[PDB]
């Protein structure tokens, strides 16, 4: 359910990359979630859905956190 | 290897006019896609980055998808012959 999903997602490299990009753009705290309550916040911001919402549906790779700068890549 | 080399043509013996069945099949489809991991069992399966495999002990293995053409031909007594054929969809 939620526990195994939390472990698996926390262990993906993709989670680390998205979380550190969120930290750079100041959407998630630069602490690492100190108490489960902020961990839900970090999961929601990084992945885009609450873990229950992730389990509910079957399309997970898109709502991941996107950079809030939209840099001019030119 | 899968297509050219592994062609199977064997005959096995076990309505009393039927003496043997000749099994013939060959694969013409094989592709190896990148490693996948199923997130919460009921997921669509997602990309498996190498560090995830290293940390979880998973094997950095990509699934192999196969499709074959099968010919089941039964040879009866006194030389009567019947052929059953099926086009088998790409499985993995």
């Amino acid at each position: 359910d939620t526990k195994v999903l939390l472990t698996e997602i926390l262990l993906d490299p993709m989670y680390d990359y998205a979380a550190t990009v969120a930290r750079i753009d100041g959407s998630i705290p630069m602490h690492k979630p100190r108490t489960p309550k902020e961990a839900e916040y970090e999961f929601k911001t990084v992945i885009g859905r609450t873990p229950a919402e992730l389990l509910s549906q079957k399309e997970f790779y898109d709502k991941i956190y996107t950079s809030k700068y939209r840099p001019d890549f030119t | 290897i899968v297509k050219q080399m592994f062609n199977v043509d064997i005959t096995y013996k076990d309505d009393k006019l039927r003496e043997s069945v000749q099994i013939q099949f060959n694969f013409t489809d094989v592709n190896i896609e990148r490693p996948q991991h199923r997130n919460y069992s009921q997921g669509n399966k997602i990309n498996l980055l190498p560090n995830k495999a290293r940390l979880c002990g998973l094997s950095y293995s990509g699934p192999v998808n196969l499709a074959a053409e099968v010919i089941l031909t039964a040879h009866y007594s006194n030389g009567r012959q019947e052929v059953k054929r099926a086009s088998i969809p790409p499985f993995q």
